[PDB]
């Protein structure tokens, strides 16, 4: 509904929500920009979120 | 790269600055670096451009129809007040030298800096990806230098011509630079065809195939070029492994030549091979010789009787709109006619009156910009004048802008403008509202999966055959059928398999396509995509952002929202669907 | 002209205005 | 490699990276995190040090840390696991 | 709702591909097909 | 007086003969006065020697192919006119080169008298073959710059002797690039970067000494109006 | 900004406003350009804006009625005589009537040689109608037209949009230190220069008494005298000079309504927006690329293009509990070489020079009390400096402007002054600097062809006629006929004969066109001045032959040719260009939006009270504002971190951007975006909204 | 083809105006020589000329004297077309002083030794019964064209004002050539340069001084060896 809100008639979609009381899943991509979490696009996805880097040990054993 | 004011960088750049004089001690304190960079005291602008190297920024120029709006640039400091702004993105900020204003913006983080140097360098970011054709390709008036470079006028001087008895050919040169010495003396001019041995330029398919033979490698190899040595020059920016050209450089020829260097070249090679473009056309611009003036303004001679023929013509159907037996309805409809094959003959007439080398002419032939009608508007006579309403005043105008209007023509002439003029206010409006819907309803589609392994797909029409018996080319296939996937295996016959399923789909494989005879193929598209949230890889098929396979993560939806949604403003209507 | 002040100003015009502005 | 030497913030070619890693994104958080980590190791340097490694190769003059990253990776001295 | 889903795709994209082409604009049809496709998910409910 | 910057010259070795010279610093507006001087005197000021005619056993009105040999004599002229020598005498001194049967056609079978040199005795001219026999007879003369060919005036005493353009200058061909590298911290100062290529027979680094060495001659007779003016110094070297 | 405007402003016709249509009310059909417009008000001035259609500027013959209809007069026609007789007709009269062209081929004695003329009918229809039927006539050409747009010679040659263009640029001129008369204008400039207003003319007439550039007294004819006290350097409501010099001699008799001082943009009494300036019409280097223009920086040194700009600060020293504030001296925590410039009265000295951040007025202001930082008890005894008990609330001159001081207006309670209640001192500080011209500054001509200045380069850098003159301006020549302006260059051929001056040899009878050129017109002088009105002007044939006869400055040299190139050496290879090119004269004028005026960096500013968001604009410290279109392009790229960053730290978060300040001035690495304050004020919104929200963990 | 080197003869037409022949040339140089020239002895010529100016009834540039016709940006504008010429590098102070009705000119000034006013007929303002002109002048030698510096940046006192200054005695320059192209290959240019200067050296002075600086740029390659 966040998305929605942001969108077109603010108020009769606030209102309907409120009465379904529709939880959000706070997923989509305007929802993320709103809160001001990671996209879940591009660089906000979970494999490239969660990249671990560390040097070779050839490169350590250079050091 | 891209310019940036110093005073603009040096209250950018502030706290860096800090920390970095701080660190060269140029202000024990900070609360004394305050005032040292507040003064602007001179040990600040070294200290600054030490800060700058290698550390991206961020032009905008409002508005941001497509994705290329955003641009990130490693900047240098220039003396003044105004952004350096590099003469080939001009297109993808739809940036024009006016007086338009551009924000900048700094990025932070490492991770900003990372992306602001990868994904967001003007370099690596060339092909439009709306529809794939190159979006940084050569302006106006590079493309204006290189057709004046590469165009071959016969009967100039130091030209090749076949002689015996007396005297040799006198047309062959041994090396290019032998050429250019030439040049530079007055015996042999630029455009004039010639015959030179060519040592460090691939020969074209054809004469290396029947030449070289199967090792066709050029710079060990000598070869005989008939060609201009301009076109030689022109040849020489491009990498050492395009083969040679030797042809007039039209718009769309450089967007071929271009389009197959980002195929099958890599990306920091094309990036610098258009600079050197850009370079070479600006430095060929001036010599041109391409300059407006009354004597290059010509009117047709015949101008006067196609006139007075259509005028008579208007005069006879006057007087019968006089006798009644014609309404105004069929007066306005056949005056209209008239003058529309009137201006049309003007056209024609002008355009055979013109000499090819006329400079409105090498522009508009050139493809730097402006159209025939436009020329026919300047000198002849412009035609038929719209109404407020926008219907077609039965008395048109006559006369050109070139022989000047009288009042009420002008009047006339306002009222079109000033419609049109208001119309693009509120369409561009309208295409906003556009871009902001289509954003909004296309947000959630984002690749997740590389294949979804489903076999549903759509049919491309490509090239149905023709009655008279041949494969007539579809005229609709790089917008329709290039950079997508096979959802089946080609196969003509029922015998060999031209294209197994799962491929790029790119021009040779289309090329194998026509010449194996087959015209309808499944394709593997995203309407049919089997994946529960977003789309697999494949279904999309390639990006023309990049040219590949798309990533796992780009936003695809946002990308095609604003490619639909950014030519909003140039759509118009014509004269109840 | 016909103004006290007024620098020579040869002009191209065809025609003469029946009163001023 | 026929192309001539680039220049500016193109010191290492993109392409010669992009072969490195499966994909772009992933190569602009091999680039972050590298250039995180060659920060830690500056700031480390006086105090104790943690289990991070300066640059792997010589770094220049002042060069900021993502440049390091970027010439380290082109090295072919890092080694990631995808998410 | 005569022609099934398949053929309404087909309309859609070829009648906007058509409109803007008529201004010379290239656009490629996967752009409109994301969001042919995006309208095309709900489907509406004739039994209770 | 003084530029306050002492500009300074870096040549960076790339072939056997070619060179990039870089003049950093300058003062500010002088780059394009240095460079496009520069590059004409080197083009057309620099001392060479080159082929002029060209007279072949069996041709008399036959400007297409000789007998003996195969292929035809647009080849061969060029390739007699990309060839180097140097002369320390100014008169034109004929040349000759021979040999029997079929073979390879090479500068090294060439026969030069004392005062003059051939650099590329290993460059392919002909193919002969089919028991061939060619004698190839050459006339070259020294001078400077760049000249087309030269029509013969005796045609009826040499019928067989044909003009061809000449290379004088040892330099083949030279390119000059400016640009405004630290322009803003020492006062608009930019570099001029020159590329030259000459002949294997001089090298680029005496090519230029003998250009700005000429250039300086030729402009002191500028100077020379008054001895005692003001201008400006380098300084050391 | 210049007289022009001035006049403008007034004779300009509204359509917003109360009782009126606004912007988003106003359809298509309103901002069109009805027919019968036609004399009434000009179809070009008009702003190019939002406001297309709706605000307009009258024309210059109409008049308004007395019930407030807009009037114009017209000629009347009777049995092919035109008589003198004006009526004036209002737009419904027209209707019943037919009104005839401007330029017909009056034949003396009012009859038409054809009798089918251009006329224009009842409801907007324009046919032809024989020379018996038509019973009314244009007064005169430039009719349908306004004063700004009628300034533009060879109006009839440029199309609608560029004369638009151009009409809308004539406001926006700058004065300059000279403003020199344009080599080829319209004879409208002289009258709009006198009505202006700004430019003194003498009511009655009589000798000079005596001149001065302070006052100027003339001596009428009888006995009695007047005095026409002067303006020097008064500041205009922009920002611009407002210079008026005298143009008289000591002895030199005068007649009523004839000029005394030329205004800003005046010389000998008529308009004077620009200069004239040596015109190249080839590209050149790509440094003119896309409407970009290169000048000489002779225009620099020479102060061709130079314009004054003063510049007003107040300062108010009011009421409070407090106590008042006293413009003195004594500023706590001030060095010296910053306040030598200052008196010992609170104020500048009249010509010192100040820079931004300077102190300017010295408002010193009880500081009252808060926590006094712990340390300052401890630094106090470090350096014995006292408490210091008063705020140093001063005049800081703001970024980006400089320049000399030129007078004091102090106002005071204690001068018996009607100063505002509470209000006890009122200082006004006037500074003004000389502005050069520079890169990225607008140019503009009267055609419409606008554009930033790519670049200032040296003399030796421009192409140069055989003559060894430099060229003082280039144009690119794509953007004439891809814009439909080819009166530019009719416009510079004729600036370059006026310049030149022309002998038409008509020793063997008149040549042809000259025939219907009138007298003294074959024979002109160097640096002459010719006039051109905007639909009555000088045809194609008269300008061909006005270019075959050319005659030279001061040697033997045709410069420019008989089709009107001329030949150019460049100055950076010196090689001749292969081509020739167009040369001339054009008028050139700078407008108000200089590069100065509209740069603007922002590292950490203040924000707003509900959202801590930046503010806007150069007044305070501004920021730009990154728009969801932005945002869109930042997601199609997919650098999610970017965005992130660009929405939480440097934008909202508090937290975060003091521990982002503290990052980069530690040398430490950035740490991890918050949550924006944005959006808990809006949770915060819909919570009070009567709208239960939660935020749920898991 | 010519052997010989190339000599300068001298052509003058009036006191400021001379016609430079420098014969024989090789083909194709005359255009690059004439123009390496030009641009040197157009922007590279040392030259002295007005820097700040006082004025003792004024405290800035943009106020009028009580007296004078002229405002005093106008006064500024006059004297920016001064000819002054000087020898020592030393900066020096000039002086002038008139009073009463009359115009004031350049020959009004009196110069101390070594400065020289090679334009007396130039007038600078006008005056009448109330004209007080005293004004302060200072001159120093100099190269190109400096903008006016900042009077705080020196320090010089409140009433200094600071005037652009433009070091250049030349005034307008142009060359033609005219090769042969004989059949016979004897090719030579034949380079024809213009000099104008302001009256404040000759034509010869300001060539000799370009030539000078060009042999020793040219020196500078030359010593590569
Ligand atoms: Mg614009
Ligand atoms: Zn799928």
């Amino acid at each position: 509904w966040l998305s929605a809100a942001s969108f077109q008639e603010t108020t009769r979609v606030l209102t309907d929500a409120a009465i379904n009381c529709r939880s959000d899943k706070l997923n989509g991509l305007k929802e993320n920009v709103i809160i001001g979490k990671l996209i879940p696009a591009g660089t906000g996805i979970n494999r490239y979120r969660n990249i671990a880097v560390q040097p070779t040990e050839e490169a350590r054993a250079a050091a | 790269q891209c310019g940036l004011p110093k005073l603009m960088a040096l209250e950018l750049f502030k706290p860096f600055v800090m920390k970095r004089l701080v660190d060269l001690n140029h202000a024990q304190n900070i609360k004394s670096a305050k005032r040292m960079v507040e003064r602007q005291r001179p040990q600040v602008w070294d200290v600054l451009e030490e800060v700058i190297a290698e550390h991206p920024v961020l032009l905008n120029r409002a508005p941001t129809l497509h994705r290329l709006g955003i641009q990130a640039f490693e900047p240098m400091l220039v003396e003044g007040k105004a952004i350096q702004l590099h003469p080939l993105v001009c297109e993808a900020f739809n940036a024009d030298f006016d007086g338009d204003q551009m924000a900048v913006h700094l990025p932070l983080s490492a991770e900003a800096q990372a992306e602001a140097r990868i994904l967001m360098l003007s370099s690596n970011n060339i092909l439009s990806p709306a529809s794939g054709r190159p979006l940084a390709m050569p302006r106006l008036d590079m493309v204006t230098g290189l057709y004046y470079l590469t165009t071959e006028v016969p009967g100039d001087t130091g030209e090749y011509q076949p002689a015996s008895g007396d005297h040799p050919e006198t047309g062959v040169y041994s090396s290019p630079a032998e050429a250019i010495m030439a040049a530079d003396r007055g015996v042999l001019s630029v455009r004039a065809k010639i015959k030179v041995r060519l040592t460090q330029l691939r020969p074209p398919v054809e004469i290396e195939a029947e030449l070289f033979g199967h090792s066709g490698w050029q710079p060990g190899d000598a070869w005989m070029a008939e060609t201009t040595l301009g076109r030689v020059m022109f040849n020489e920016l491009l990498p050492l492994g395009y083969p040679f050209v030797n042809k007039q450089m039209h718009k769309k020829v450089q967007a071929a030549i271009i389009n197959d260097l980002a195929e099958r070249y890599p990306m920091i090679v094309v990036a610098q091979t258009v600079d050197k473009l850009k370079d070479a056309g600006f430095y060929w611009a001036t010599r041109s010789g391409v300059t407006v003036s009354m004597a290059d303004v010509l009117v047709p001679p015949r101008k006067k009787e196609i006139l007075d023929h259509y005028e008579e013509r208007a005069d006879k159907v006057e007087k019968q709109f006089q006798r009644g037996a014609l309404n105004h309805d069929e007066r306005n409809e056949a005056l209209v006619e008239i003058w529309k094959e009137a201006t049309d003959e003007v056209g024609q007439a002008l355009r055979e009156h013109y000499p090819d080398d006329n400079p409105i002419i090498t522009i508009v032939d050139s493809g730097a910009t402006g159209n025939f009608t436009q020329t026919r508007t300047l000198a002849g006579m412009k035609g038929l004048v719209t109404n407020p309403k926008g219907e077609f005043i039965p008395r048109p105008v006559k006369s050109s802008f070139r022989e000047g209007l009288t009042v009420l023509e002008y009047f006339i002439n306002t009222h079109g403008a000033r419609k049109g003029l208001a119309d693009t206010a509120l369409r561009t409006a309208d295409s906003g509202y556009l871009t902001r819907r289509l954003v909004d309803v296309s947000q959630d589609v984002i690749v997740r999966e590389h294949d979804c392994q489903t076999e549903r797909g759509i049919v491309v029409e490509l090239a149905e055959r023709a009655p008279d018996g041949t494969l007539i080319r579809d005229p609709y296939i790089e917008t329709s059928a290039y950079a997508r996937t096979l959802g089946t295996d080609a196969v003509d016959e029922a015998g060999n398999v031209i294209v197994e399923r799962g491929q790029d789909l790119g021009d040779p494989e289309i090329d194998a396509l026509l010449a194996a005879g087959i015209t309808q193929v499944k394709v593997r598209s995203v309407l049919t995509c089997a994946t529960s949230t977003g789309v697999c890889a494949t279904c999309y098929g390639r990006s023309m952002a990049t040219g590949k396979l798309v990533d796992i993560g780009e936003a695809v939806g946002i990308v095609a929202a604003q490619s639909i949604g950014e030519p909003g403003t140039q759509l118009t209507m014509r004269t109840d669907i | 002209n016909s103004v006290p002040g007024a620098p020579n100003r040869v002009s191209f015009a065809k025609l003469r205005e029946p009163l001023e502005v | 490699g026929g192309y001539d030497t680039p220049l500016g913030i193109t010191n290492p070619p993109i392409d010669e990276l992009l072969d490195r890693v499966s994909s772009k994104y992933a190569l602009v958080i091999y680039a972050a995190k590298r250039a995180r980590q060659i920060n830690d190791y500056y700031n480390q340097l006086g105090e104790g040090i943690l289990e991070y490694v300066g640059p792997l190769v010589e770094p220049g003059l002042q060069e900021k840390p993502l440049s390091i990253a970027l010439r380290e990776i082109h090295a072919d001295l890092l080694e990631h696991t995808e998410g | 709702r005569v022609q099934g889903p398949r053929e309404v795709q087909i309309h859609l994209v070829r009648e906007v591909q058509e409109v803007y082409r008529a201004q010379g604009v290239s656009i490629h049809d996967k752009h409109i097909e994301v969001i042919v496709r995006q309208m095309l998910r709900r489907v509406t409910i004739i039994d209770s | 007086m003084l530029i306050s910057q002492r500009p300074t010259l870096s040549e960076d070795v790339l072939t056997d003969n070619r060179s990039q010279f870089v003049i950093e610093p300058l003062e500010p507006g002088f780059g394009y006065t240095l460079g496009n001087s520069l590059r004409r005197t080197l083009l057309s000021s620099i001392p060479g020697a080159a082929v002029t005619s060209i007279r072949i056993d069996g041709v008399l009105h036959e400007f297409t192919t000789v007998p003996g040999v195969k292929e035809d004599v647009t080849e061969i002229i060029l390739n007699l006119k990309s060839l180097v020598v140097s002369s320390e005498e100014d008169e034109p001194v004929t040349m000759y080169l021979r040999k029997q049967g079929p073979g390879e056609v090479t500068a090294g079978d060439i026969v030069p008298p004392a005062g003059v040199t051939v650099h590329n005795p290993g460059m392919h001219i002909a193919t002969l073959n089919d028991k061939g026999k060619l004698e190839v007879e050459l006339v070259v003369e020294r001078g400077r710059g760049y000249v087309p060919a030269v029509q013969n005036r005796a045609s009826g005493a040499e019928i067989g002797r044909i003009p061809v353009d000449s290379i004088y200058s040892p330099v083949l061909k030279v390119t000059y690039k400016v640009d405004a590298t630290r322009v803003e911290q020492r006062t608009d100062f930019d570099k001029l970067i020159l590329d030259v290529e000459t002949k294997n027979s001089i090298s680029p680094r005496d090519a230029l000494a003998s250009a700005g060495k000429t250039l300086v001659e030729l402009f002191g007779l500028a100077r020379e109006l008054n001895v005692e003016a003001e201008g400006i110094e380098i300084g050391p070297s | 900004n210049n007289p022009l405007s001035g006049l403008t402003h007034k004779r300009r016709l509204s359509a917003l406003g109360p009782g009126g249509l606004s912007r988003e009310r106003a359809g298509l059909e309103v901002r069109d350009v009805h027919p019968s417009h036609y004399g009434r008000m000009c179809p070009i001035e008009t702003p190019e804006g939002p406001n297309i259609g709706l605000i307009g500027s009258l024309s210059v013959y109409a008049r308004v009625n007395p019930f407030g209809f807009i009037e114009t007069p017209y000629r009347k026609v009777v049995d092919g005589v035109v008589s003198d007789e004006i009526v004036y007709l209002t737009a419904d009269e027209e209707d019943r009537h037919v009104v005839a062209q401007a330029n017909s081929p009056i034949d003396a004695d009012g009859r038409f040689v054809e009798p089918r003329v251009l006329v224009r009918r009842k409801a907007g229809e324009v046919e032809y109608v024989p020379s018996s039927e038509v019973d009314y006539m244009d007064v005169s050409p430039r009719q349908m037209v306004s004063v700004a747009t009628a300034m533009i010679p060879f109006l009839e040659h440029d199309d609608a949009n560029r004369a638009l263009m151009g009409a809308n640029m004539q406001r926006q001129a700058v004065p300059l230190v000279r403003s020199e008369a344009p080599l080829v204008g319209t004879g409208m400039e002289l009258r709009a220069a006198i009505d202006a207003g700004d430019v003194v003319v003498a009511e009655e007439s009589g000798v000079i008494e005596e001149v001065s550039a302070d006052y100027i007294t003339v001596m009428h004819d009888n006995g009695t005298r007047r005095t026409y006290r002067m303006r020097k350097f008064a500041r205009s409501n922009h920002g611009t000079c407002a210079n008026q010099c005298p143009i008289v001699d000591a002895g030199d008799r005068v007649e009523a309504g004839q000029v005394i001082a030329d205004g800003p943009c005046t010389d000998d009494g008529e308009m004077a927006l620009g200069k004239n300036l040596l015109v190249a019409i080839m590209p050149w280097e790509g440094h003119n690329y896309e409407d970009a223009i290169i000048l000489s920086n002779r225009l620099v040194e020479e102060d061709v293009l130079t314009s004054i700009h003063i510049e007003e600060h107040e300062i108010d020293a009011r009421d409070t509990k407090l106590g008042a504030e006293e413009i003195t001296r004594d500023i706590p925590n001030i060095s010296d070489e910053v306040l030598a410039d200052l008196d010992e009265r609170g104020i500048v000295r009249i010509g010192a020079e100040v820079r931004d951040g300077d102190i300017l007025v010295g408002k010193v202001t009880p500081k009252g009390e808060t926590e006094l930082t712990p340390e300052e008890r401890l630094l106090r005894a470090i350096f014995g400096e006292k408490a210091r008990e008063v705020r140093d609330t001063s005049l800081k001159v703001p970024h980006g402007e400089s320049g000399k001081v030129i007078g004091i207006r102090v106002f005071s309670r204690e001068d018996e002054d009607e100063l505002p209640a509470g209000v006890n001192e009122l200082v006004r500080v006037y500074v003004a600097q000389k502005r050069k011209i520079s890169d990225g500054d607008k140019l503009a001509g009267r055609h419409g062809n606008k554009g930033v200045i790519g670049k200032i380069l040296p003399v030796e850098d421009m192409p140069f006629l055989a003559d060894g003159t430099p060229v003082d301006i280039i144009l690119n020549t794509h953007g004439v006929p891809r814009r439909m302006n080819i009166g530019q260059i009719l416009e510079t051929h004729l600036g370059w004969c006026a310049h030149s001056g022309w002998k038409v040899d008509a020793a063997k009878g008149v040549p042809d066109w000259a025939a219907r050129l009138p007298d003294e017109l074959l024979e002109a002088q160097p640096n002459a001045i010719v006039s051109t009105p905007v639909f009555d002007g000088a045809q194609e044939a008269e300008l061909q032959g006005l270019l075959s006869c050319t005659l030279p400055n001061r040697d033997g040299d045709v410069l420019v040719d008989a089709d009107g190139k001329a030949m150019l050496f460049d100055g950076r290879s010196g090689e001749p260009f292969p081509y020739p090119v167009t040369v001339g004269y054009m008028y050139i004028m700078k407008l108000h939006h200089l590069v100065d005026d509209k740069i603007h960096a922002r590292s950490t500013g203040p924000y707003s009270m509900i959202t801590q968001q930046p503010l806007g604009g150069k007044a305070q410290f501004g920021g730009q504002r990154f728009g969801e279109m932005e945002c869109w392009a930042m997601q199609a790229y997919g650098a999610a971190y970017t965005l992130q960053e660009l929405l939480t730290i440097k934008s909202d978060d508090t937290v975060g951007r003091v521990k982002v300040y503290e990052a980069i001035v530690k040398g430490e690495n950035i740490p991890e975006p918050g949550i924006p304050e944005s959006f808990k004020v809006l949770l915060k919104e819909l919570q009070s909204l009567c709208l239960n929200v939660e935020v749920l963990s898991s």
